[PDB]
RNA sequence: AAGGUCACGGCGAGACGAGCCGUUUAUCAUUACGAUAGGUGUCAAGUGGAAGUGCAGUGAUGUAUGCAGCUGAGGCAUCCUAACAGACCCACAGACUUGAAC
RNA sequence: CAUUGAGAGGACCUUUCCCUAGUACGAGAGGACCGGGAAGGACGCACCUCUGGUGUACCAGUUAUCGUGCCCACGGUAAACGCUGGGUAGCCAAGUGCGGAGCGGAUAACUGCUGAAAGCAUCUAAGUAGUAAGCCCACCCCAAGAUGAGUGCUCUCCUA
RNA sequence: UUCACAUCGACGGGAAGGUUUGGCACCUCGAUGUCGGCUCUUCGCCACCUGGGGCUGUAGUAUGUUCCAAGGGUUGGGCUG
RNA sequence: GACAACUCUCUCUAAGGAACUCGGCAAAAUAGCCCCGUAACUUCGGGAGAAGGGGUGCCCCCUCACAAAGGGGGUCGAAGU
């Protein structure tokens, strides 16, 4: 049997992801992937909002791991922060992969627009 | 405050703080005695393990990193071809630190390492 | 006084714990490295008032005086490193001898005040201890940061006393108020308490019901 | 995060073009003002014809700021462009369409604002 | 930032004292140092 | 002597004194205590595709081996290195009065 | 070691909405402070889960040049690191968590209750009731150098 | 509107304050460094706002005034030294 | 040796961009070489580098002198004096 160490933060974040993960299946996420997120909202009736857009960054850390995306929408540059074991997600979708060169798109915020249209 | 920080520094500004360590390490693994102040005994005690244990693995993409690191070009060449019989399941923990009077003007406290 | 006996843990880290709900909520966790075990109660009538003493962290005998392990001996008790009596309101019904408690009741009592020793910030200055203001940085001036004035002229002849230079911040132990408790795990013996608690985490941490 | 000296768009055509934020209203603070917020948005630059002409104090809201913005379910949404809708003080704007996607939240206080985006998101 | 007046020989000596006497917490140290220096098993002092 | 202090290994402690936790057969064993700092081994985490060789290219350059490679003051494991040797302060029953019980 | 606590200190602050109720009140216009519920604001105590700042441990792009024999790969240098991107811990905040309480006792202004001096009256002379962010305790942190130096459960030795 | 005192109170009178402008010139010319800002105080009230009350020419909502109240609070700017 | 506060020499700073202030003082920001364009005024010399805009790194190719430079194509980074 034996007994929990005194580092048990770890394990309790690890146990946590793991239920998320079984809940439901997400693909790895990789810095420039294209994603859609059918995300389940508090009353609106239908409730499935759809989120597309490109993953500017992912923050890794147990059940916060989240992914920061980039689209354009009638102007203006929206830039989200999502979790992914958020049992919220109905679910994501990786579409694309633009193949960037890097880790963390910062820059592709403040180039022309033109490259952030999802 | 320090709370946290664990980079062992010296009375030295970064640039020079670094040509110390390798300058002094070299002389180390040239050596294998050594009488430095405490401090930069436990500094060279970090690196100088790092060294060792990049000579255990001899491939040359290893043998190029201390290539960079260390300054003197034969030390490296005996060093690598050399430890891998020496420190063969010594397996970390290669140093001693062997402590000795202080420093007659400084009264600064003197040490002496060793390769053990 | 306090409302209820309490037990004291340790801080562990931080986390988030996702509300079913879908609300994210940051959480601390609690954990004992030994068992809090009352090892003395003291009466209105043989002392002068109504508390219990608790302790923590078991510890090798070595490591603990003679003192010590003769006052943990005398209950006939495990030792303990830590240890700390909760004064209660004087209606103790506890034996000394290894009651040995447990979270079936911050459960129940879902707001929780706990007593930790905060983290020390060395010799902090004015600017920062008291929340003071700075100079201009620039318009040629050339007092930056520092405490500004002090006193009045001639009649109050010296400094009010209390008033507020720099000086050593942290270090002594503070409260946190009705701190609300939140979905515990007792397979693990750890505690996801709400909120932020003072310390880094591996210090000891007081953990009594509010006093409301 | 709206200091007191600031430009805005707008995300109207109530005819505004620029404007700039005079101390917020409401919340006692003004040192601050964010999403949800009114502030006293005296006109920049207009185009030429519209009943808001060059420098008219007037009365706006915040729908769109560049710092962060928390929510409920953990997400943050966060603009490029810092804009207003110019507003009335008993409810509907005074400009008709609206541009660019708004925080669905400030709807519980501004209804007419949020049913004339085009993104709610 | 002018001292106003001189001390007496009181205080004098006493922070002198003080002084001196921090001296004197410090050789009960290097006596130790010595009595443990004197032959014996020890990892120091090459 | 009880306890200390120093020394020795260091810290979420600290201007220096303070504090606090160590100080090795650093367990071994049938559910918590004896890993303190380093090194090592591994995992989180960061950055983001190493070197060499091959292929495609006239050449910049790409591509495969390859979430590899360098990072690893955070987490556990590990006595490999260092807590060796010591030394010092600390005492003998706590003057004088009546009161009380046996 | 645990501690009572005389004393001392910080904090008990403030707006807008909704229910009460369009009720009472008013010809209507307008539109109740009796009490609840939420959101704030300044402030205060904290904390790194998130978002970020810096992070001269660190990784990567790259300019000029010198050195490693040479190409490749590296190293040094450019008031501290050449200039830039990214960043764990730490410390921070524009981030996060919480907080100003059933509080209870005396009161000031004021309203009183019984009631003579004064065979009416009068809150007062006897005696009592209510009642203020104001006072005291409560809250939170020190605290027996409180020389008035407290308390008790353990230790330590009577060999000179 | 009538009604001296809800409110303003002519004509004249009696005080407390000590901070304006002043009168003396007593200390200080072997020297007591000025105005205004910054930072940081702390205290007073005769009270501006928040707590409670009378009276009101107070229907209510606003008030107007006085009474106890210093626990707290007492913005950001444009112009001028 | 340690690495408190704080003064100086410096780097960076989220969101706003003079709101600070006696005054944007002091910082920061432009900047080189080519190429387009350059106004009010004027003593008709000047203004004028006005203003403002664009390319520029490496590789391959042939031309214009055929010493440079330019034209075409490619490749790389977020960023090319």
């Amino acid at each position: 049997q034996r007994v929990k160490l005194g580092d048990i933060m770890g394990i309790l974040n690890k146990k946590a992801v793991h239920a998320a993960e079984e809940l439901r299946p997400v693909p790895g996420i990789r810095t420039g992937d294209i994603v859609q997120i059918r995300l389940e909202v508090p009353e609106n009736k239908r409730r499935l909002s759809v989120y597309k857009g490109i993953v500017i960054s992912r923050q890794n850390a147990g059940i916060h791991t989240t992914i920061r995306i980039r689209r354009i929408i009638a102007g203006v540059g929206v830039e989200i922060v999502f979790p992914l074991y958020s049992p919220n997600i109905k679910e994501i979708k990786v579409v694309s992969h633009r193949k960037v060169r890097k880790a963390r798109l910062y820059y592709l915020r403040d180039k022309l627009p033109r490259l952030s249209t999802f | 405050m320090k709370h946290g920080r664990k980079i062992h520094r010296l009375s030295r500004p970064a640039d020079q703080r670094r040509a110390l360590l390798r300058g002094l390490t070299t002389q180390l693994l040239k050596h294998g005695r050594i009488k430095t102040t405490r401090a930069k005994a436990s500094a060279m005690r970090k690196y100088v393990d790092k060294m060792i244990t990049l000579a255990k693995e001899g491939s040359l993409h290893k043998r190029r990193q201390a290539l960079g690191f260390i300054y003197e070009k034969q030390i490296v060449h005996a060093l690598f071809a050399e430890v891998p019989e020496r420190y063969g399941d010594r397996n970390g923990g290669y140093t001693r630190i062997i402590r000795t009077l202080p420093r007659r003007g400084d009264n600064a406290p003197m040490a002496y390492i060793e390769l053990v | 006084v306090d409302a209820g006996i309490g037990v004291m843990g340790t801080k562990l880290g931080m986390m988030s714990f996702f509300e079913e709900d879908g609300t994210v909520v940051p959480v601390t966790v609690i954990g004992f490295k030994e068992g809090n075990i009352v090892t003395q109660v003291k009466t209105e009538s043989t002392d002068g008032y109504n508390a219990v003493q608790v302790g923590y962290e078991r510890l090798r005998d070595r490591k603990l005086t003679m003192p010590e392990r003769g006052h943990l001996n005398k209950a006939g008790v495990i030792p303990m490193r830590h240890l700390q009596e909760f004064r209660l309101v004087s209606v103790d019904d506890f034996t000394p001898s290894q009651k040995l408690l447990f979270e079936e009741l911050f459960k129940e009592g879902d707001m929780v005040d706990i007593s930790g020793t905060t983290i020390g910030k060395g010799f902090q200055g004015g600017i920062k201890r008291h929340n003071f203001k700075r100079g201009l940085m620039t318009h040629g001036s050339k007092s930056h940061r520092a405490l500004g004035s002090i006193g009045a002229g001639t009649t109050p002849g010296h400094v009010y006393k209390g008033k507020k230079m720099p000086g050593r911040m942290g270090g002594t132990k503070t409260k946190i108020r009705k701190l609300k408790i939140m979905k515990i795990d007792t397979d693990l013996r750890v505690v996801m308490i709400k909120g932020a608690v003072p310390g880094k985490p591996g210090n000891l941490l007081r953990l009594a019901p509010a006093k409301i | 995060m709206i200091q007191p000296q600031t430009h805005l768009n707008v995300a109207d055509n109530s005819g505004a073009r620029e404007l700039m934020c005079i101390r917020i209203i409401g919340a006692s603070n003004r040192r601050y003002a964010r999403i949800g917020d009114v502030i006293v948005a005296v006109i920049k630059e207009a185009i030429p014809n519209t009943p808001l002409e060059r420098s008219e104090v007037i009365r706006a809201v915040v729908v769109r700021t560049c710092k962060e913005l928390k929510r409920d379910n953990g997400m943050i949404i966060r603009y490029d462009d810092n804009a207003a809708v110019i507003i009335d003080q008993e409810g509907n704007p005074k400009g008709t369409r609206i541009f660019g996607a708004i925080a669905r939240e400030l709807r519980q206080k501004f209804a007419k604002i949020v049913s004339l985006a085009p993104e709610v998101l | 930032a002018v001292p106003k007046k001189r001390t007496s020989i009181y205080k004098k000596r006493i922070r002198k004292n003080i002084w001196k006497k921090k001296g004197y917490w410090a050789a009960l140290k290097a006596f130790s140092l010595a009595k443990s220096l004197s032959t014996g098993n020890s990892k120091s002092f090459f």
